[PDB]
């Protein structure tokens, strides 16, 4: 039920950070180099 | 033992094991669901004065599911509907279709069966007639129990309207306080940005050191929780104002908000004219029972009529093979069907009156559904409005920044200054005191240690046997008493 | 298990949807909803919302990272791929996932740009973030599912009978990758249960 | 095991019963009583190494003695003078009677059986002398234990000589006691003015006498005990000074010299020299016993006579050989005559040694009287010197007290007054501290209710989160709190009114 | 004969001896030096035992009082019996008993004449005069007498002088007699040790 | 002989004097009266 749905949750609320995932530029540049395959894409497959 | 009392809600008999008290009320729904199609969310019914029950544990704790508990609830299997039957009596018509002394003797000389007759088949017919009479009695009793359940239902409706009244009292606030909220939340939406700006204006380097570098204090306040916004309270207050539109202010925004005012009250609660008719039904049943008890025997008096026929022993008993000799018993032989139908008349009348009662029950169930699961929405909404008032209060805590930060800085600075000055003066005074302690007291202590045996006994030269108290000569503790690492200058 | 078949060839669609769940999708309490809402204070509400216009954007960048980390390797694997799904010609089903995959570079671009532009400001946030406990902002997917069920159950009345059931169905579809970020031992299962409740509401919607 | 004493001073060695193995030295003197006056008061009873013990000791509390171990008495309680018991044993004239019996009663040689009996009777006499010799050996052991006791007494003497040297230490002390007396009179002379200072005692005091006027609390407490004398006890002091006059040292010195002479011991060692020879005499007596055994062999030889007297079935020579055997045994008995001769000779010399020892023990006890009386007298003089020291010390003590207790009281008074001053000062500062502490607590409450109204201050505030140390705020107690009573100040004022020792009290 | 009066006369001789020791104590002690001694005592010991020694003189006067009282106490029994006549009455100890009574009269006179000024004397630090707790007027000079006997015996056992056991007995056996005054008391047998010494010393005497 | 004890006899064993002294005059006059009675008996004697 919609009442049963609200019973499951009426309105539950939303739930060292400079380095916990700081390696972002690495995979970023990896992808910036890797996009070349799709950039070329001589024939779809 | 299990309840011979049947289920009022269905007005019909059923059974279950007596140890069902441990089974939950939702387990009771499963039991009434295996057949009759109950569900964990089947009806708007509640327990006691319009509230939920502790259904998780054994329903006996909530006095449900017991051995003394037949089925009774909002009766959602049929919307004021049933299949009321009537007494079949064609079997009696068969007996009436052959209402004569049997042909086993076939008009032989009267010595034939001179000590026997059709009394037993007549006895069987009359006893079965009485059986149908008691059957109608039980059926009428079933309809009456159904009426009792309907009364219990009207009572639950009253309890519900009470819950409605409580929710309305909330709604009174969720109107009046909501009307009062027309200013608080707006201001709570109003000054919070200014407070956040004032807080961010002087984000302390101590605050920069707090988690142990600049950062936004209001955001530092905001991000202090992952989902918190430096004007989360302001946003929620303005949103509540938006949700405070006049259609919500309608006297039945939740249609219940006036449905309870009008239908479940205000002379529209027909339950006032309910119970007596059920009593009138019980009276009709009792009168029918008065008419129908022992009546088949009253017509078919075979026990005495047997000896009556024996005394008769007509020399011309040929016409006596018909109903003329069998008088009132023979009368019963065709009147059993009539009595059965007469009983069925009041029985089906009770069934249809119960249908009408369930009809008015659904009539009230209109405003019921308007409240249960429709105005209950407004109920949780008012709980939310209360949460919004709390959010406004928190917004004030955000407003508490503009003076709170300056007060903390100034008080901590002045306190650290006073603490330093006082600790230094305390140490210096304790030092002067220890200096006195040495110069006079310790010198005297040495002279007295020498004065061991200066007189032949202690009391002889008694005096200055010790130094002064010497308390308060130790050093003071550390100034500001080990405060949190927030540096006042870093606050400055 | 259809990793080289349609059940995963369409999974790029779910990935793009989860991306959209943040892309131009910053939620806030200032949301009006319902049959209507008084606009007499909506301006200040939007003011409170947009006072952190780039902060939610940074949270979104963090969330998009959860898909972009795998998208980098997907770009790496765009060459020399193997699949055996049937009912297709010239690897059109392969194209079915690869066309969406073709935006993975821009996906990394956005997962960066949702916070990259104001780098100097990000330093102060990093200055905050330095001792601030990290938060995988992708958890807002569970918040989206909760808000979906909440709308479906308790929005202001007079809406239609369909009730945006497909929105809650899409929320239920989060199990295709919304749990890529970091959480507790079974917080992903908790978000999935929220999705199940939202799907129940959609069936009720 | 335990055994009885040698009766050393005379020497009557004997053993005892099992009870003495743990029976106390008191039980030892009891056994001494048990067959003699040996319970009487006595010089000493001692063991090897020299016990001179006392009744309190258990058996093991003293060193052991036995029928083969040394423990005995060497005291006047038996034979305070010389008392040589004579030869208990029988004389040997029966052998001289037997000498006749062989010489003549061997007549009628045809009675070989009677002749053998005579030889057997001669052999009887042989064994008899054997017993005599054994007794001689007893006398030997007697001389042994005799020298033993002599040495034990010597040990005592050395212990007395040790006591002598103790007295000598006293003498060095006594001369020092004489020497220390040089200023002791001046110390007594000063004690005159000291008792003068005791007079005009502190005219007031803390609580006057405080119950624990012309009755000087000085002299009062100088009477604070039953049997002693105040103001240095000079009536006893000059008396003991006499008790330690130089003339006493001279008589004491002479006593010491005599004690040295009391240890001259020339007779003891010289007796041993004879005893050394008398030990060789014992050796000779042992040889005498050897010859006795020789006589036994003669009896063994004599036994052969009675043997061959039977069932021989031979000539008359066997009867004649007995006559020849009679002469052989006769010469044997002649050797035996010389034997018993030297035997009784040894016995005599033994008695003589006992007599020399009697003289010894006499002189020994004399020292154990002359010295020991003088010795305990010296011990008394020693305690007297200890007194001559301690009493003088106490006198000087009270002398200083005429200064000491008075100055102590004056100091206590000044300290108590300044202590009241400082207590007032410290309490006033403590009150100011309490005031500032109240100020801090007021800031605490005010700005904490404000802090209860602040903005999420847990992370957003600090410093005034608590207050500085208000501990140590209760005002101080009284400096010199428990002091004796304040009339000591009146005593300080009265110091001038009693100026007998004014400077020191000031 | 050998009656209560005779026992009283014996104890009266003892009391007279103790009173003579007291008389020496009455600022009259002398002739204790004996042999050549520390003659410097002429001023030193004089001041020491005289300059402030009135406590002993007072003890002696109170002792005279005690002697008179004891004579009266013995008389109140002995004379009562003699008039009653339970004894032999074969002897003439009555005049001697009368002489002892007159001696008691004189002793009481001495005690009173002393008390005439001893009142103000005791007034000097009267509280101090109190708190004596245990006390015995006999012991007050008995200590001095025992000390004198000790000096004599020091001369004796070293032969620095000659005398008799009675020389010490004059006080020790004085205490031995009238033992009820030292019977059933904390310091009972006040001169038992000196008496035991004199028992042996009788032979040398 | 006596010296053995002379060792033991070194120092003598010990035993509100003002109050007893104040109270004494009664016992003193009592002694005076008993003496008067004794004189009476002696004259009778």
């Amino acid at each position: 039920d919609l009442g049963t749905f609200y019973r499951e949750f009426q309105n539950p609320p939303q739930l060292s950070m400079a380095e916990d995932l700081d390696s972002l530029p690495e995979k970023l540049a990896v992808h910036e180099k890797n996009v070349r395959e799709f950039d070329a894409f001589v024939e779809t497959l | 033992m299990k309840l011979y009392v049947f289920l009022v809600n269905t007005g019909t008999t059923l059974t279950f094991d007596t140890e069902l008290t441990v089974q939950t009320v939702a387990d009771l729904k499963h039991a009434i669901q295996s057949k009759y199609k109950i569900a964990i969310q089947h009806q708007v019914l509640v327990v006691n004065g319009g509230e939920c029950m502790a259904a998780d544990r054994r329903v006996c704790t909530y006095s449900a599911g017991t051995d003394t508990n037949p089925i009774f609830l909002f009766n959602k299997e049929m919307i004021l509907c049933d299949r009321p039957p009537a007494i079949p009596k064609t079997t009696f018509s068969t007996e009436n279709d052959m209402e004569i002394k049997v042909e086993e003797s076939l008009m032989m000389p009267a010595v034939f069966h001179t000590v026997a007759s059709r009394t037993q088949l007549a006895l069987e017919m009359y006893e079965v007639a009485k059986k149908l009479c008691s059957f109608c009695e039980g059926l009428v009793h079933d309809e009456h129990l159904q009426h009792q359940g309907w009364a219990a239902i009207m009572a639950n409706l009253e309890d519900c309207s009470n819950s409605y009244q409580k929710l309305l009292f909330k709604f009174e606030s969720i109107y009046s306080n909501y009307l009062q909220s027309i200013e608080d939340i707006k201001l709570k939406l109003t000054h919070l940005g200014t407070a956040v700006s004032v807080m961010a204006k002087i984000p302390l380097l101590e605050c920069l050191t707090r988690h142990s570098f600049n950062v936004s204090l209001l955001d530092w306040i905001n991000v202090q929780d992952r989902p918190n916004d430096v004007e989360s309270l302001v946003r929620k207050c303005f949103d509540s104002m938006s949700r405070l539109d006049p259609r919500i202010i309608r006297p039945f925004i939740a249609e219940c908000r006036q449905t309870i005012a009008k239908l479940d009250n205000q002379n529209m609660k027909a339950i006032k004219g309910l119970e007596d008719r059920l009593y009138a039904l019980d009276q009709m049943i009792a009168s029918c029972g008065r008419l129908v008890n022992e009546q088949k025997e009253l017509a078919q008096g075979f026990l005495a009529n047997q000896k009556r026929a024996e005394n008769l022993k007509d020399a011309s008993v040929l016409p006596d093979l018909c109903l003329s000799h069998a008088n009132q018993l023979m009368i019963m032989l065709q009147n059993h069907r009539k009595l059965l139908d007469i009983k069925q008349k009041c029985t089906t009348a009770k069934q249809e009156l119960a249908n009408n009662l369930h009809v008015r029950l659904k009539w009230c169930c209109f405003v019921m559904l308007h409240a249960d699961q429709d105005g209950e929405k407004l109920q949780a909404l008012l709980r939310l409005v209360i949460e919004l008032l709390e959010r406004v209060k928190i917004v004030e805590a955000l407003s508490t920044v503009p003076q709170m930060y300056c007060l903390a800085v100034v008080e901590v600075v002045r306190r650290k200054m006073f603490i330093k000055h006082y600790r230094e003066w305390a140490g210096a005074l304790v030092k002067d005191g220890k200096r006195l302690y040495e110069a006079e007291k310790s010198k005297r202590e040495s002279f007295g240690k020498l004065f061991r045996k200066s007189f032949l006994r202690n009391r002889l030269f008694r005096g200055l046997d010790s130094w002064p108290p010497s308390f308060c000569t130790q050093k003071p503790r550390k100034f500001d008493c080990e405060l949190p690492d927030i540096s006042l200058k870093d606050l400055q | 298990h259809t990793e080289i078949l349609r059940g995963l060839r369409f999974t790029l669609l779910f990935v793009q949807h989860v991306l959209e769940i943040a892309a131009l999708k910053g939620s806030a309490s200032e949301a009006a909803g319902g049959p209507e809402y008084q606009l007499q204070e909506s301006v200040v509400a939007d003011q409170i919302s947009l006072l952190s216009r780039e902060w939610g954007f940074a949270e979104q960048l963090v969330l998009y990272l959860k898909v972009a980390e795998l998208l980098s390797s997907g770009l790496q694997s765009a060459i020399d791929q193997i699949r055996a799904g049937k009912l297709c010609l010239s690897s059109t089903v392969k194209q079915v996932v690869r066309r969406l995959n073709e935006l993975y570079k821009a996906s990394v671009v956005s997962c960066q740009g949702l916070s990259l532009r104001l780098q100097r400001f990000f330093l102060d946030k990093q200055r905050l973030l330095d001792r601030i406990h990290s938060i995988t902002a992708e958890r807002l997917i569970f918040s989206h599912a909760v808000q979906m069920v909440q709308s479906a159950a308790l929005d202001e009345m007079f809406q239609h009978r369909e009730g945006c059931v497909p929105r809650y169905h899409k929320a239920l579809l989060l199990l295709e990758g919304l749990q890529h970020m970091l959480s507790d031992q079974a917080d992903i299962e908790n978000v999935t249960k929220c999705k199940l409740c939202i799907e129940r509401r959609l069936s009720a919607l």
